[PDB]
C-alpha cells in the first residue's frame, strides 16, 4: 500500500529508450564463443582505410571502370588545368566512398582529410605535378597564378609512385553540417608543373588514381538516417 | 583628472576633458587560448603594423539632424595592412578601441548618445514579404544617415525608424548596451574599449558584422554665434589582430 | 527540512531543473570597466 | 544546513539597512556626473535619516532558471483525414523553431546567446465528426536535416531504421521526453548579423536549422471521419544567457525577421498620453 | 509483485512541474562551452542599470525623441510647477521602462527606487531647483508650501552636472501589487527654486533629463505574465 | 570517476594537435607506396605549419551498441475478420527474418557475422468497418521449428503447453519482451556461399531458419466488421561483429538473395553525372 | 523495469487521505511570520471559557 | 554526475545495453600485416 505519484510520458513508446524487460526464454543457455578474427569494435575504424574515388563521372563513362582514372597527354605544353572537385565530406563525387558512405549516418562532421594519387605508367615515363587545395569565401580559380596562392603541394615520380597531401580544418565553428545547402567547404585542384615526357616508341598517355581517408582527428555525430538508398516497392519473400 | 592619452601603433590621441573610459563588460582584449581554438594552422599576427588608429570621414551636426550609424569590421574594409589582410585571409577575429571627438564653444548646448550594440540585426521598412539587400549593409566608411526623400529600391532599403532603435525596441532603454554621452557643457569626447564577443572562436570577415556603432541627438543643437554647424569625427584602432586560411584575394 | 534526490536515467539532460547557485552580485554592466 | 536553505528557499539573502544620523561635511555622495556610463552607488542612508531593519526577502524567484523553466506551447497542428485516397494524404510536416508564439519568443529573446536543454510534451485530442472514433493510433518522427523526408502515408520512410519515433494511442497519457543542446556552434542565436554564401537570406534564417517533425496516423482504412489537433508544449532546463537586450515593443510579422510596418495601420506602442504634464 | 496503492492527481499534466523524462538522443555528447563575456546570472543585475522615462508624453510630441526631455524657461519669475508623476513601479508613464519592464512578469514588490537627474544647458547657465516626494494618504500638492513638508532635496548646478535622490519604502505590509487598481503610492514633483539666469547673446531656454534605477533592497516574486504586449492575429512563417 | 565521465559521455577521448616548425632534411613522410595495401601514415604536422590545440570531441556515437541500439520496423501483418465461416479464417502465420525492410537490412548487412541479444515491442491497430468495436483480444504465439502449426481459429495447437504466448486487449499498453541468441552455430550469417545436402538453395535460405510467428483473434463470433494491422519493431543488445563489407549500391529484390536485376529497367546508383570535370 | 503489483483501492479520491502533491509555483518564497498576539492551538481553550445560556427562552 | 543502477530479472538478456567499453584503436584494417 505504498502510495506512488503518476507522471506525465508514461505508458508511451519511445524508440530510443533503455528499459529492461522479461525475458521469454527462461533457463536458456546461449552457445560459446569461439574466436573469429576480425572483430570491428568502432565506426571510426572504417573511415580510416583509403578507397578509389570516381573522379571522371561524366556521361560517356557512366557505368565502368574508366570513372576511376584520368588520362595525361603529352601533346599539351602549357600550364592547364586537369580536374576540380569540392572538399565537402558528403558531396557528389566522392559522397559514395566509404567514409562518405558512413558520414551520411549522421550530421555534424569535423577533422582533417588525407588524399593520395597514385601515378600508372612506364618506367621511363616522367612529370610534375601541383595539388592546390582553396579555402572557402571566394570563387574556383581558373590560373595557375591563383592556384599558387594557397596550401599546395609539388609532386615529382620517381621510383616511388605515390603521394599524400592533407586537407586542414579551417572553419569558423567547431562542426559542420553533412548536408551543407548552399555552403561550401572548398575546393581541390590539379595542373601541370612541367610536361610529362616520354621516350622514342613509348606510349604517349599515362593513368592517375586517387584515394582518400581521414586522418587522427576525424568524428562524427548526431546519427541520422542515410538519402543514398531508398525502397519503391515490396521486397518478395 | 580631464587628461588622458593612448598609444596603439606608432599614433597618439591626446584629450584635456573627458569622463574616465568604458571597459565593455569588464573584460579587456586579449589572444586566443588552445583551449577554445578549433582551426589547426598557424595564425598570422601582423602586430604594430595593423594595431594602429584608423580615422573616418566626417559628418556635419546641424539642427535638424537625426543621427547616424555604422557597422564593424566593414568600416575598415581599404585601411591598408588591415583591409589587405581581411581580404586575403578566410578568418579572423580582433578587438577595438573607438575614440570620438567632437568640440564645441562655451556658448553651445547639445547632448549626443553614443552606443556600442552587438549583433545589431536591422529591420525593412515596407511591410509584406521583403527583406534587406547586401549593398546597403555594407555602405564603407561613409556610413548611413537618416533622411527624408526618396531612395531607390524600395523592396530592399532600411527603415528611418531612429526612435525605434531601426529594429523595433523603444529608445531610452539603450544603456544597457556598453555607452556614454557627450554634454557639450562638460565634455567634448568619448572612449569605448571592447573585445571580441561571438559564439565561434573565429569567424568570416565579409559576411558578418560583430559590432554595430550607433550616435543619436537627444538635445538638439542651438547657439547664438555664426558657427551654427559642427563636424564630428570618429577614429577606431583594432587590437590583438589575427587572421587565418590563406587564399587568393577575394576581389 | 530534507529530501531525497536521486537520478535513474544515464543521460544528464534526463535528469531535473539545475540547483540554484548564485548570482554573480559583481555587475559588469552597472559599471563597465576594468 | 543545504536541504533546509534551499526546501524553505532561504539563499540569495539581501542586505539589510543601517541606521544614520545627521551630518554636514564637505563631501557629498549625492553629487556625481552621469556621462561617464556609469551607474550612482547612493544608497538610502546617506540622504535621509534611517532606521536598522533585519530584511527577510530572498531572490531566488528572479533566477534564469526560475524564470526560464516553466512550459508553454509553441506550434499547433491540425490533421483532417479523407477516406478517399487514404495512403496519399493524412501526413504533416513542420519544421523546428521557436519563433511563431509571441510569449516564448519574446521571453527568450531578451538575451543574445543562450544554451540549455529542452523537454517536450505533447497533447492529443480527438474530434469527433461521425457516431463514433473506434481505436485511433498516432505516431510522430523526427527528422534531422539531410534524412529522406516521406511524401506519403504509407512511405518507406516510416520504418524509422534510426530516427526516433513515438506513439499514442487513444487512453494513454500524455508522452514525453528529453532533448540535449543540439548545436553547431557553443551557443544559439537569437539575432544574426549576416548572410549566406549567395548574400542572400539576411537574418537567423540560415544559422538555426535543427530538421523537421512529420506525424500520420497508423490505422488502416475505417468508416470515421475525425480531426486530429496536436499542440507541443517546450521547458528549458539547464540556462545560460549572456548580452540582455531590451524588450520588444511592437508586434511581431514573421518569423526570423524584425519587421514590424502593417498596411494600412499606424504605429502603435504601450504609451499612454496624458492632457497635461503638471497633473498626475 | 509489491504492492502499492495509487494516490489522487496521476497522470495530470502540471505546467510548473519537476519531473524526469527518458532522452531521445543516446550517447550524444553536446559541443564544448567557450568564454563569452557578459554571462547573466540573475534578473535583478538588469533591474539595477538607468533608463530614460518618458516625462513629457503628451499627444504632440507621441512619436519622437522629444518625449524624454522638458523645458525650462527664463521668462518664469514666480514659484511654479515643471512636472509631476506617480512612483508606482508598473503604472505610466515609468512602466516602458526596464525596471517597469521586467517588474510586469511578477505580481509583488519591494524595495527603494533612485532617480537621477542631468542638466543640458550652456556653460554660463545656472539655476536651482527643488525635488520632493509625497507619502500616500493625502491629495497631490498644488502649491510649494505644501510640497516643501515632505521628503526633499535641493539642487545646485555647476560644474557637476548630475544629481540623485531616493523614495524610501513606506507602506504598512511588506510588499506591494504591482496592479495596485485604486491604490497609490504617493507622487514626486519639481518646482523652480530661484530663477534661470543667462548672459547675453545666449539661447533662453534649457533641457532635463530623467533616469530610474533599483536602490539595494529591491526585489520580485510570484510570476505572471505581462501585460505589455499582444498577438492579435498569427505570425507568418 | 566512472558515473561522471559516461553521463557525460567523455569517455573515447581523441589525441590533440602539436605545434610544428619549418624542416628540410633528407626524410620526406610524404613519399610513400601504395601497391603495399597499407595506408599512409601522415599527419597534418608533417607537411604544414599547425598550432597547438586541445581537441575536446568524443567518439561515443559511432560505437557499435550505439550505432546499432535503435528500434526499427520490420514486418507489417493485416488480419480481416470475417463473419461467415468463423473457426476457419481469422489466424496469420509468418517465418522469422530481418530481410524485408529495407533500413534494417540495409544496416545490418555491413559485417559479414553479428552476435547480440533482440527486443521485441508490439503496435496493434484496429480499424473500424462498422458502428462500433466493441471488446477484442488478440493472441500471439512463437513456434519453434518442429513444432506442430496450427491452420485453424480454433485447433488444438492454440492451448499452448511450451510455447509461449502473449495477449493483448483494448485499452492495454504495448506488449514487449526480450529474447536471447539464438542460434546453432557462434553467430549468425548475412552471407552464405554453400548449398544444402542436395545442391539446392544457395545462399542463406538453409542457415537461417529461427521458426513462425502466428497470431488470431480469441473474441467469439460477434456482429462487427474490424481489420487488425499490428507492427513489431527490433533493437539489439549486446553486439558483436566482424569482417565489414561494402554498403549496397542499388535496391533489393528478394529475400536470401543478392539478384539486382529488374524487367524493363537500367541500371541506376547514386551517382551524380557532369557536364565536364574541370568545373566543380 | 522493476515488477509491480497494484492493490485494490488506486485511484480513489478519499476526503480524509494524506499523501504528498506536487507544487504549482516553484522556488516561491512566503512572506516572513511576524509575531502577533493570541494564537490558538487546541480547540479546547475555547470550551474552557464562560458565557451565558439562554434559560428563559420563553416567546415574549 | 552518477546514477543507480539496480537488475530485476533473472536473466541476462533482461538487463538493458552494454556498457560502452573500448575502441581497439590498433586496427589490422589499415594494416593488415603482422
Ligand atoms: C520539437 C522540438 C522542439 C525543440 C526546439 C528547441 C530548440 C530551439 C533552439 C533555437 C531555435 C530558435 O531560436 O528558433
Ligand atoms: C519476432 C522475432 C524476431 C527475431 C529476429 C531476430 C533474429 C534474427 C537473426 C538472423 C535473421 C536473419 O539474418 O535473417
Amino acid at each position: 500500500g505504498l502510495p506512488v505519484f503518476i507522471t506525465p510520458g508514461s505508458g508511451q513508446f519511445l524508440t530510443t529508450d533503455d528499459f529492461q524487460s522479461p525475458c521469454a526464454l527462461p533457463w536458456y543457455h546461449p552457445t560459446k564463443e569461439i574466436s573469429i578474427p576480425g572483430e570491428v569494435k568502432n565506426l571510426v575504424e572504417i573511415c580510416q582505410v583509403d578507397s578509389l574515388v570516381p573522379i571522371n563521372n561524366t556521361d560517356t563513362y557512366i557505368n565502368s571502370e574508366n570513372m576511376y582514372s584520368v588520362v595525361l597527354q603529352s601533346s599539351i605544353n602549357a600550364p592547364d588545368k586537369i580536374f576540380s572537385i569540392r572538399t565537402d565530406v558528403a558531396s557528389q563525387p566522392l559522397a559514395t566512398t566509404l567514409i562518405g558512405e558512413i558520414s551520411s549516418y549522421f550530421t555534424h562532421w569535423t577533422g582533417s582529410l588525407r588524399f593520395s594519387f597514385m601515378f600508372c605508367g612506364t618506367a621511363n615515363t616522367t612529370v610534375k605535378l601541383l595539388l592546390a587545395y582553396t579555402p572557402p569565401g571566394i570563387a574556383e580559380p581558373t590560373t595557375r597564378k591563383d592556384a599558387m596562392l594557397g596550401t599546395h603541394v609539388i609532386w615529382d615520380v620517381g621510383l616511388q609512385s605515390t603521394i599524400s597531401m592533407v586537407v586542414p580544418w579551417i572553419s569558423a565553428s567547431h562542426y559542420r553540417n553533412t548536408s551543407p545547402g548552399r555552403s561550401t567547404s572548398g575546393y581541390i585542384t590539379c595542373w601541370y608543373q612541367t610536361r610529362l615526357v616520354i621516350p622514342p616508341q613509348t606510349p604517349p598517355t599515362a593513368r592517375l588514381l586517387c584515394f582518400v581517408s581521414g586522418c587522427k582527428d576525424f568524428c562524427l555525430r548526431m546519427a541520422r538516417d542515410t538519402n543514398l538508398h531508398l525502397q519503391s516497392g515490396a521486397i518478395a519473400q | 583628472d580631464r587628461i588622458i592619452q593612448i598609444t596603439r601603433g606608432d599614433s597618439t590621441i591626446t584629450s584635456q576633458d573627458v569622463a574616465n573610459a568604458i571597459v565593455a563588460y569588464g573584460v579587456w582584449p586579449h589572444y586566443l587560448s588552445s583551449k577554445d581554438a578549433s582551426a589547426i594552422d598557424k595564425p598570422s599576427q601582423p602586430d604594430t603594423s595593423s594595431n594602429r588608429f584608423y580615422t573616418l570621414r566626417s559628418v556635419t551636426w546641424s539642427s535638424s539632424s537625426k543621427g547616424w550609424w555604422w557597422k564593424l569590421p566593414d568600416a575598415l574594409k581599404d585601411m591598408g595592412i588591415f583591409g589587405e589582410n581581411m581580404f586575403y585571409h578566410y578568418l579572423g577575429r580582433s578587438g577595438y578601441t573607438i575614440h570620438v571627438q567632437c568640440n564645441a564653444s562655451k556658448f553651445h548646448q547639445g547632448t549626443l548618445i553614443v552606443a556600442l550594440i552587438p549583433e545589431h540585426q536591422i529591420a525593412s521598412a515596407l511591410h509584406g514579404n521583403v527583406n534587406v539587400g547586401y549593398n546597403y549593409t555594407h555602405p564603407g566608411e561613409t556610413g548611413r544617415e537618416v533622411k527624408a526623400e526618396t531612395r531607390l529600391n524600395p523592396d530592399l532599403q532600411p527603415t528611418e525608424e531612429y526612435w525605434l532603435n531601426f529594429d523595433g525596441t523603444l529608445l531610452g532603454n539603450i544603456t544597457i548596451f556598453p555607452h556614454q554621452f557627450i554634454n557639450l557643457r562638460s565634455n567634448n569626447s568619448a572612449t569605448i574599449i571592447a573585445p571580441y564577443v561571438n559564439a565561434v572562436p573565429m569567424d568570416s570577415m565579409r559576411s558578418h558584422n560583430n559590432w554595430s556603432l550607433v550616435i543619436i541627438p537627444i538635445c538638439p543643437l542651438e547657439t547664438s554665434s555664426a558657427i551654427n554647424t559642427i563636424p564630428i569625427t570618429i577614429s577606431i584602432s583594432p587590437m590583438c589582430a589575427e587572421f587565418s586560411g590563406a587564399r587568393a584575394k577575394r576581389q | 527540512l530534507n529530501y531525497f534526490n536521486i537520478n535513474y536515467f544515464k543521460d544528464a539532460a534526463s535528469n531535473g531543473a539545475s540547483k540554484l547557485e548564485f548570482t554573480q552580485d559583481p555587475s559588469k554592466f552597472t559599471d563597465p570597466v576594468k | 544546513e543545504n536541504y533546509i536553505d534551499e526546501v524553505l528557499n532561504e539563499v540569495l539573502v539581501v542586505p539589510n539597512i543601517n541606521s544614520s544620523n545627521p551630518t554636514t561635511s564637505n563631501s557629498a555622495p549625492a553629487l556625481d556626473a552621469a556621462e561617464t556610463g556609469h551607474t550612482s552607488s547612493v544608497q538610502p542612508e546617506d540622504v535621509i535619516e534611517t532606521r536598522y531593519v533585519q530584511t527577510s526577502q530572498t531572490r531566488d524567484e528572479m533566477s534564469l532558471e526560475s524564470f526560464l523553466g516553466r512550459s508553454g506551447c509553441i506550434h499547433e497542428s491540425k490533421l483532417e483525414v479523407t477516406l478517399a485516397n487514404y495512403n496519399k494524404e493524412n501526413f504533416t510536416v513542420w519544421a523546428i523553431n521557436l519563433q511563431e508564439m509571441a510569449q516564448i519568443r519574446r521571453k527568450f529573446e531578451l538575451f543574445t546567446y543562450t544554451r540549455f536543454d529542452s523537454e517536450i510534451t505533447l497533447v492529443p485530442c480527438i474530434s469527433a465528426l461521425s457516431q463514433d472514433i473506434g481505436h485511433i493510433t498516432m505516431q510522430y518522427m523526427y527528422v534531422p536535416p539531410g534524412a529522406p523526408v516521406p511524401n506519403s502515408r504509407d512511405d518507406y520512410a516510416w520504418q524509422s531504421g534510426t530516427n526516433a519515433s513515438v506513439f499514442w494511442q487513444h487512453g494513454q497519457a500524455y508522452p514525453r521526453f528529453s532533448l540535449p543542446f543540439l548545436s553547431v556552434a557553443s551557443a544559439y542565436y537569437m539575432f544574426y548579423d549576416g548572410y549566406d554564401e549567395q548574400d542572400q537570406n539576411y537574418g537567423t534564417a540560415n544559422t538555426n536549422n535543427m530538421g523537421s517533425l512529420c506525424s500520420r496516423i497508423v490505422t488502416e482504412k475505417h468508416i470515421h471521419k475525425v480531426h486530429i489537433m496536436t499542440r507541443i508544449y517546450h521547458k528549458a532546463k539547464h540556462v545560460k544567457a549572456w548580452c540582455p537586450r531590451p524588450p520588444r515593443a511592437l508586434e511581431y510579422t514573421r518569423a526570423h525577421r524584425t519587421n514590424f510596418k502593417i498596411e494600412d495601420r499606424s504605429i502603435q506602442t504601450a504609451i499612454v498620453t496624458r492632457p497635461i504634464i503638471t497633473t498626475a
